[PDB]
């Protein structure tokens, strides 16, 4: 509490309102100037990059960015404009410009104009509260720009100034004698929600009359398109409601018109809720400590975190298959010279994971900040006499250990289940022998087709149920190995691994057929013989989301489901009967019998072709029905996978793993039960320890629990990233086209570890992304310097280094070096910067898994 | 603040035709594929009778220049429609197995470098942006199965 | 981990092959068992199973350093290339299992995103042998050292790439359980390579 | 020191270890009890 | 819409389920101090 | 469905072996420092 | 001969800029934290 | 033999080199304490 600690804590709560208000208004104005520049960065003369690409789908949907507009403009407004001083537009003049460049420049300028003015008006409230300020204090870096000192004594934002430099003439909100103004923060909740309702109404008027998207049901009967004037329902997506990439009319609320009708809906709701609160503001005793801005800061901030998580979820679904993003896949997208696989989905993934990441940070930081309010209360005596039940509901220390311990138990059980299943199935997929057990892989041999006429040597047991049976090789009467055709494989049969070409399982010798004539519930339309070893395909159904999704889809699609089932049925019967006819040919034994047989097969054949084409086309019609929750790349149903089931369990376990430190902040900011047995009392929110006593105590403060939340949460977050970008999370080494994935029509990019090496071969083909990869790795491992129990070693070595450098200064007569003292971070600041370095390392590196492309092929 | 925009540079495109942005054309599928079809066919003849006079003559000037550098058109090895020639081993772009087992990024370098014996290198004939357009046109030849 | 490895398969002899020549195959300097109880069975058995061109090859012998190793100049003589299935199998499975499985799978059906899948008939029909050499030699895609399909012109010899080319045509129309066997290579070679 | 109860877990872990190795190495070697063969 | 509603309902359901467990423990261990 | 009854037996033995072993190293690490 | 000299000059500048920058980070760390 | 002797001597000269350096620093900063 003397070093660097007073720099990132210089602006703490509570604060006066004019100071919060003006500072927010200035940030708003600054964020509008930055978006201004992003509009300039989106014009059509620039390369694709990750900024202008995250904005383009939305700019298309608004009609600002026209995808099919090539005509160059040469005059538009004021007379004669080939190019000027910076030219016809400042510096945009050497370029050829279209209408969408002008729209983009118009919107960019507005943003910059309205931003700059919001910055000024915000400084009028901010500096105006203080009586006013000087150009030299506002800007502060003008003292050392000699000359300009006569215009750095001028006072701005003053109370009685001439109009153009006034600030707040009555000094503060509370003194100004306007009765409309509300005097507390509860009271003010009402005009705030009226103001927000009005911002909605503004966006809908702009949508309707400036962007020309009327609200449903007042949509136009026709729209203008690059091919002329077209009925709304046939005009393609940016212009009308017809989705080209799914080839269907869009629901009316799936369009930007749907969005302008919701503008008016939401606006009316917010205005009415504000009118209600104008007569009935919040009042209960449970809430009146929230007038302190330090306390509401906790409520608001972790609320916004939850809002951010909810944006991620809603946005993901709503837009995973929307024509805004798919339209990027036809725009010849080139980044750092390259050509991207599926840039639509990539950009979509980046926006949703960016919201996800904001959600975690703000929830955690809101809780941390709440822990600071509560520690304050304890350390001044008034925690024990808080009156709101939102504090007092959790004061009993024994309830606090019951809450925490059962959320550890729930975390434990569900993480053990998830991770334990991942481990079981990587054992299965890798065919590992443990001596005590042999893991066995999925393997499939087609049994219909022409592949069902391929022969195999088969070792057949007689009676698996008599231990001490044994088996024999299937043979001819002549003694030589009979080749069994795949159609005649039976359950129990063993085939040599090396007759199948398998070199990856050298520890066991045979594949066992465990199921014949198998057709995947969801998968390829074929019939198979299977070794299910240890691979647990049933685990897909251990997912409550498998069942809700499939039940609702069955209900919407019941009678094509039913006909597809009857087609499969008729086909399996035809296959079986055709296999018996083929077998009578094989074993016919005398050409009279062999002609009779071949003539029977020749007569059944047309009918077996009919049943196959029937099954094929019902199974194709079934696989093109609309998705509910689990989706294709073309918004079609897919069954849930082992991957989806693992992701369900990992969300429960891993978010509880990551959030148990936050419950420790909320309950144990002053005393945990380990502290309370010793009589200890944590004296501040950020101390590093108090140890070596009792074995050592590093990491009990609230600041540290915040850092341990951030780390532990890296684990569910990376589950989310792998799952968005198409990794397979249910094992560690899944290969892209392994027999299981191929037979069950699953597309994935890798499998835990394998994903990592699989995506990085794509990452290596971009030299900007490989530079990012190198820098990312270096930031991270340096966090270890700062996080290991080693600060004393670093202090005592730094000291040797300082002595030495001062010896060199004194010897060589170099005055700048005879008093060097190297600065060595203390333990608290080492933990802060260690968490910073750990976090940023990891998440630059994750950006790369998204930036490489979306390789899921659906 | 940081990305004040983002300084990514200006986009490389093809040749300019007066009054119609070439940079823009290079991201608008119907414009880029019209130029890909011209390169692919070696003529402006299969272009929509709706094509403007200026367009039809800019393409011809493009071809005439390429004819002096001994450029060989893609059609007629591969045909006007795909799926080349088994005789010459010329690739069939209509085939779905050929299409699934190629990425568009990968396809690029096989046109740049040429491919084994007969398919010629185009690195000294065409710009990398004109190869990108052709990879996009070849994509639209795919048939099912 | 150690000692309790299994019994060795009697069909994999350890009987020794002749040593790799010191002289470069591209040299312009001077160009390019007994009767003891079981020594003849062991030599005959080594002649089918133990590979001769598996080892990385002298640096002057790599295809980028070989005067006749460029895609434009290599000789793809079909009679020499599809002459002997034992040999294609002996050599190409050792080279493939080592170098190519990582990215193309243990079944050779594709592991790394967008990777080839050699069992696909449509892919087989539309590739030449010379085409397959070009993509091994050059790599595929833009990047340093080839793209996502890496280049091999330092790394492999022209003779090693040719065993790879012939082996890869044994993948045609197989199912997704490991690699082509000796009789896959033989049915491929009988149906004209 | 070891409790009776912790000695009776260490017994269940060994019964699961030789029910696994007995069914893994017996059919490999004795060519019987074919149900568990691989 | 159906997918968005299902996903949100499942997140709030995980919270509600945790509340119910954590309150089946509190209600039935009320005679025992945790320690 | 005998593969799903067989598979499940294995998976269940895996969980007893592993979680039994984990809480076996936690009980033997308490005897080496306190009991 | 001349390429080599040109390359030595770029490498020197890089060492002057990266080591130079690193020490400035230390000095700045020093001024914040204390003196 | 030649490569073995060279390597060995290069490691032994790595230690001998360092000592000499250290000896130069000690002698030429005699009478400056390093406090
Ligand atoms: C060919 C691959 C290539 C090479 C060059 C490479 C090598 C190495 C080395 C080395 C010497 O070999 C190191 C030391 C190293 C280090 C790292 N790399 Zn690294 N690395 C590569 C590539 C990359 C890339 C692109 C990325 C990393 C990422 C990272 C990161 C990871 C930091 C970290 O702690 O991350 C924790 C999260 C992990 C490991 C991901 C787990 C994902 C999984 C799907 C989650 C769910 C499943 C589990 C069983 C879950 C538990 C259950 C529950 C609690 C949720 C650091 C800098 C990083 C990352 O994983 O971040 C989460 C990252 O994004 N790396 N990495
Ligand atoms: C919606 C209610 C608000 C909230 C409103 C208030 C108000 C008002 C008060 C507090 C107060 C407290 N809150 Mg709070 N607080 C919220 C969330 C949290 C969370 C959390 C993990 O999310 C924690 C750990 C805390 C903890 C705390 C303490 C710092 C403090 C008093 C102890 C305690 O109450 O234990 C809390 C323990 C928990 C176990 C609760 C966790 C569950 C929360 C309620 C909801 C999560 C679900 C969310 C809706 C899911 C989102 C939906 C999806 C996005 C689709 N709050 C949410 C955002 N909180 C009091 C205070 O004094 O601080 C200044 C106080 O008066
Ligand atoms: C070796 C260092 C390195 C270099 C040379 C580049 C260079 C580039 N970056 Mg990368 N970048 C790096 C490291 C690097 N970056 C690291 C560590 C991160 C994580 C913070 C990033 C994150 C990143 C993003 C998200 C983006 C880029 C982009 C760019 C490009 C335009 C940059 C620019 O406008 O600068 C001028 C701007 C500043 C100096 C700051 C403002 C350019 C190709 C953009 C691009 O699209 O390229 C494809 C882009 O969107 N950069
Ligand atoms: C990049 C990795 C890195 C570097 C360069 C260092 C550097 C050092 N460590 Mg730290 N350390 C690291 C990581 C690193 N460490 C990790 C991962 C851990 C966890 C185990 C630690 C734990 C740790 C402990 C406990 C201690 C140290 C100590 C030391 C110092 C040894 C004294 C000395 O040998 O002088 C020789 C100097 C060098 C050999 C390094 C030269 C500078 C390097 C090469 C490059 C600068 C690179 C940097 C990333 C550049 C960014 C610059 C910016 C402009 C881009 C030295 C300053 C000791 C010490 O005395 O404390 C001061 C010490 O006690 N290290
Ligand atoms: C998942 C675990 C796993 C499995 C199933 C195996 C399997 C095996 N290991 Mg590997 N090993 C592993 C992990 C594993 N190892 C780990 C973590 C290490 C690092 C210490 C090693 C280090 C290793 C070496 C150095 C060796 C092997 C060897 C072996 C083989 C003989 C095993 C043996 O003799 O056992 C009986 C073992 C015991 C009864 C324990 C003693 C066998 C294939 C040998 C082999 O040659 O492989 C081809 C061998 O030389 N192991
Ligand atoms: C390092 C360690 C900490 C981790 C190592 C984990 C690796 C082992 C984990 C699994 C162990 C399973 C125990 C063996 C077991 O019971 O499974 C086999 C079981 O069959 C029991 C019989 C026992 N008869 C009756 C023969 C004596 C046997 O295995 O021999 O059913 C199966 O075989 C399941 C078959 C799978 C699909 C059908
Ligand atoms: C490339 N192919 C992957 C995507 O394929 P597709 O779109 O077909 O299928 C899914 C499935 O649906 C879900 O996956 C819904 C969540 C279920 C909750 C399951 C139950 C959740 C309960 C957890 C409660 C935790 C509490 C108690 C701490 O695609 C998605 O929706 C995933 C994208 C969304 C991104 C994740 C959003 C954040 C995760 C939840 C945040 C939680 C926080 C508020 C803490
Ligand atoms: C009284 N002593 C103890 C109590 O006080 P106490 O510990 O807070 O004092 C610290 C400690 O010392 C360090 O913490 C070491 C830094 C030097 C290592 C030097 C090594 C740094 C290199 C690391 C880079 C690796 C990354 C890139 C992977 O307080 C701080 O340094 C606080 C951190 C603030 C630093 C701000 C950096 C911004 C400067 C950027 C612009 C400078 C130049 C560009 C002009
Ligand atoms: C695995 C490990 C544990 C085992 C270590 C192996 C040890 C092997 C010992 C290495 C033996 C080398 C001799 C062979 C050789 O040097 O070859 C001929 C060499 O003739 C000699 O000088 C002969 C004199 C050799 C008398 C030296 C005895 C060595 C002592 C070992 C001490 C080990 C310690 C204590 C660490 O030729 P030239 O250099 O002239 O020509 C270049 C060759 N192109
Ligand atoms: C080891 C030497 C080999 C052999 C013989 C082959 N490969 Fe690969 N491969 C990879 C990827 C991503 C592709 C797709 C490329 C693209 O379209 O984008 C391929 C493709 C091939 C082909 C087909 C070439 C063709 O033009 O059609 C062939 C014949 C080929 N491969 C053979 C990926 C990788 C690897 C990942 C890093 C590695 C290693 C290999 N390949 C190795 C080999
Ligand atoms: C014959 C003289 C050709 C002309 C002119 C063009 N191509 Fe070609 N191409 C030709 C053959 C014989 C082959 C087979 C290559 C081989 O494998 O041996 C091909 C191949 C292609 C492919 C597929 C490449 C791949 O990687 O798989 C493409 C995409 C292709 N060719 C495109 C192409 C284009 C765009 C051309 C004109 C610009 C073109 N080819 C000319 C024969 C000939
Ligand atoms: S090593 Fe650090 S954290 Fe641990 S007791 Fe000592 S000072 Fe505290
Ligand atoms: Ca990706």
């Amino acid at each position: 509490a003397n070093g660097v600690k007073r720099w990132y804590q210089k602006l703490e709560l509570p604060m006066p309102p004019e100071r919060i208000f003006g500072a927010h208004m200035m940030l708003i104005g600054g964020l509008a100037c930055l978006i201004g520049t992003y509009f300039f960065a989106s014009m059509t003369m620039w390369n694709d990059g990750y900024v202008n690409l995250t904005l383009r789908p939305r700019l298309i949907s608004l009609g600002i960015y026209d995808p099919y507009d090539t005509e160059q403009i040469q005059r538009v407004w004021l007379p004669l404009i080939g190019e000027f001083s910076t030219s016809k537009l400042p510096f945009f003049g050497q370029y050829p410009l279209t209408m969408t460049d002008f729209r983009l420049f118009g919107w960019g300028c507005f943003h910059i104009g309205l931003g700059l003015w919001l910055v000024y008006a915000g400084a009028a409230h901010y500096y105006g509260a203080r009586g006013g300020a000087t150009i030299g204090e506002i800007f502060w870096l003008l003292p050392y720009v000699p000359g300009l000192k006569g215009l750095c004594q001028i006072k701005w934002f003053t109370p009685e100034g001439p109009w153009y430099k006034v600030g707040l003439p009555w000094g503060s909100f509370a003194n100004t004698p306007w009765p409309i103004l509300r005097r507390t923060y509860a009271d003010a909740l009402s005009p705030h929600t009226i103001y927000i309702g009005l911002l909605f109404f503004i966006w809908g008027f702009v949508l309707w009359f400036v962007l020309d998207k009327p609200p449903v049901p007042l949509q136009p009967a026709q729209v203008m398109t690059p091919n002329g004037l077209m009925p709304l329902e046939q005009a393609p997506f940016p212009y009308g409601w017809f989705d080209p990439y799914l080839n269907q009319v869009m629901h009316p609320m799936n369009t930007i018109n749907g969005e302008t009708t919701m503008c008016f809906v939401w606006g009316v709701l917010f205005v009415a809720l504000g009118a209600y609160w104008w007569y009935r503001p919040p009042r209960s005793i449970n809430i009146t400590h929230l007038e302190d801005t330090k306390a509401v800061f906790h409520v608001h901030l972790t609320a916004i975190g939850y809002v951010s998580f909810a944006l991620a979820i809603v946005g993901f679904l709503a837009l995973r298959n929307h024509p805004s993003y798919l339209m990027l896949n036809d725009m010849n997208v080139i980044i750092y010279g390259k050509k991207i696989v599926n840039p639509g989905r990539m950009i979509h993934n980046m926006i949703t994971f960016n919201h996800v990441q904001v959600g975690l940070l703000y929830v955690a930081a809101g809780v941390f900040h709440g822990g600071q309010y509560l520690h304050g209360l304890n350390i001044s005596g008034a925690y024990k006499q808080a009156r709101s039940k939102f504090i007092t509901w959790f004061q009993n220390p024994d309830l606090q250990t019951k809450i925490v311990g059962t959320t550890m138990f729930v975390s434990f059980v569900t993480v053990v289940f998830g991770y334990g299943m991942i481990c079981w199935n990587t054992g299965a997929e890798l065919d590992l022998n443990f001596g005590i057990y042999q893991f066995r892989s999925f393997r499939a041999i087609q049994m219909d087709g022409e592949a069902g006429n391929i022969g195999y040597r088969v070792f057949r047991p007689k009676n698996p149920w008599d231990p001490t049976a044994g088996g024999d090789w299937v043979k001819n009467p002549d003694g030589t190995a009979k080749l069994v055709k795949a159609r005649n494989l039976q359950v129990g049969d063993r085939i040599l691994n090396e007759e199948l070409g398998i070199g990856s399982s050298p520890t066991y010798s045979f594949t066992t057929i465990e199921e014949i004539n198998y057709k995947p519930e969801w998968g390829q339309p074929k019939l198979y013989a299977v070794q299910w070893g240890s691979w647990t395909h049933f685990l897909r159904k251990v997912n409550p989301l498998f069942w809700v999704d499939k039940g609702i889809w069955y209900l919407q699609n019941q009678k094509t489901f039913e006909a597809t089932r009857k087609a499969d049925e008729a086909y399996l019967a035809a296959h079986l009967k055709a296999v018996s006819l083929l077998n009578q040919i094989d074993d016919a034994q005398t050409e009279e019998a062999k002609q009779k047989a071949q003539a029977e097969l020749d007569k059944f054949r047309p009918e077996l072709e009919k049943a196959h084409a029937n099954m094929l086309e019902w199974n194709e019609r079934l696989a093109s029905t609309p998705a509910v929750l689990y989706s294709n790349l073309r918004d079609q149903h897919r069954d849930g996978e082992i991957n989806d089931a693992i992701f369900f369990w990992l969300m429960i376990g891993g978010w509880l793993f990551g959030f148990i430190p936050l419950l420790r902040i909320a309950f144990h900011n002053y005393q945990s039960p380990w502290y309370r047995d010793f009589e200890w009392r944590k004296q501040s929110p950020d101390f590093p320890c108090i140890g070596p006593v009792k074995g050592g105590t590093c990491g009990v403060s609230i600041q540290d629990q915040l850092w341990f939340c951030i780390l532990f949460s890296i684990k569910p977050l990376s589950a989310i990233a792998w799952y968005l970008d198409g990794g397979w999370i249910a094992t560690m080494m899944a290969r892209g086209n392994e027999a299981y994935y191929l037979t069950h029509n699953i597309s994935h990019t890798g499998g835990v570890f394998l994903y990592m090496w699989n995506e990085t071969t794509w990452i290596w083909t971009d030299n900007h992304l490989t530079a990012m990869l190198l820098l990312g790795h270096l930031i991270w491992f340096v966090s270890f310097a700062l996080w290991f129990k080693d600060r004393g070693s670093r202090a005592e070595g730094g000291d040797i280094q300082s002595r030495w450098v001062r010896l060199m200064g004194k010897r060589l007569g170099i005055k700048t070096l005879q008093e060097v003292r190297f600065p060595v971070s203390n333990l608290a600041t080492a933990k802060l910067w260690g968490t910073v370095f750990f976090y940023t390392g990891t998440f630059v590196l994750v950006f790369l898994y998204f930036a490489d492309g979306f390789f899921q092929n659906r | 603040v940081m990305a004040t925009g983002c300084f990514v540079g200006a986009r490389n495109a093809s040749e300019p035709r007066l009054g119609s942005s070439s940079i823009a054309a290079s991201r608008t599928a119907p414009a880029y594929l019209r130029e890909a079809q011209v390169l692919y066919e070696g003529s402006t003849d299969g272009l929509p009778k709706d094509t403007p006079a200026d367009e039809i003559a800019h393409y011809k000037a493009m071809l005439a220049e390429l004819q002096t550098r001994n450029y060989a058109a893609c059609a007629g090895c591969h045909q006007v429609n795909g799926g080349g020639n088994k005789a010459i081993n010329a690739t069939n772009f209509q085939d779905a197995g050929w299409q699934a087992n190629n990425s568009s990024p990968g396809m690029v370098t096989s046109i740049v470098n040429g491919k084994g014996k007969v398919m010629p290198a185009y690195k000294d004939k065409l710009t990398l942006q004109q190869i990108n357009y052709l990879v996009e046109y070849i994509r639209r030849f795919e048939k099912k199965r | 981990g150690g000692c309790f490895v299994g019994s060795r398969d009697p069909n994999e002899t350890r009987y020794p092959k002749a040593p790799m020549p010191l002289q470069n195959q591209t040299s312009t300097l001077k160009t390019a068992a007994q009767n003891t109880p079981g020594a003849r069975e062991a030599a005959a058995l080594r002649d089918r199973v133990t590979p001769l061109n598996l080892q990385q090859v002298n640096e002057q012998d790599v295809a980028g350093n070989d005067p006749l190793g460029s895609p434009a100049r290599v000789v793809l003589d079909e009679g020499e290339m599809y002459r002997d299935p034992v040999e294609i199998y002996r050599e190409g499975r050792a080279l493939f299992q080592n170098n190519c499985v990582g990215c193309h799978g243990h079944n050779g059906c594709g592991n790394v995103p967008r990777s080839t899948n050699f069992t696909d008939p449509g892919w087989q029909e539309n590739n030449s042998d010379g085409g397959i050499y070009s993509s091994i030699y050059n790599g595929k895609g833009i990047g340093n050292g080839g793209g996502a399909m890496p280049a091999y012109y330092n790394q492999l010899s022209p003779q090693q790439i040719r065993y790879l080319v012939a082996y890869l045509r044994a993948f045609k129309g197989r199912q997704c359980n490991g690699l082509p066997t000796l009789s896959d290579v033989e049915r491929m070679v009988a149906e004209r390579q | 020191d070891i409790s009776k109860v912790a000695w009776a877990w260490f017994g269940v872990l060994l019964a699961i270890c030789l029910i696994g190795a007995f069914g893994n190495y017996v059919p490999k070697l004795f060519v019987k009890m074919l149900m568990f063969l691989n | 819409m159906t997918a968005i509603l299902l996903a949100c309902l499942f997140v709030l359901g995980g919270y509600a389920a945790l509340w119910g467990i954590i309150k089946f423990v509190v209600a039935n261990t009320k005679d025992i101090a945790a320690n | 469905m005998w593969n799903v009854v067989g598979q499940i037996i294995s998976v269940l033995c895996f969980f007893i072996l592993t979680v039994g072993t984990l809480f076996g190293i936690v009980y033997v690490s308490h005897l080496l420092s306190r009991g």
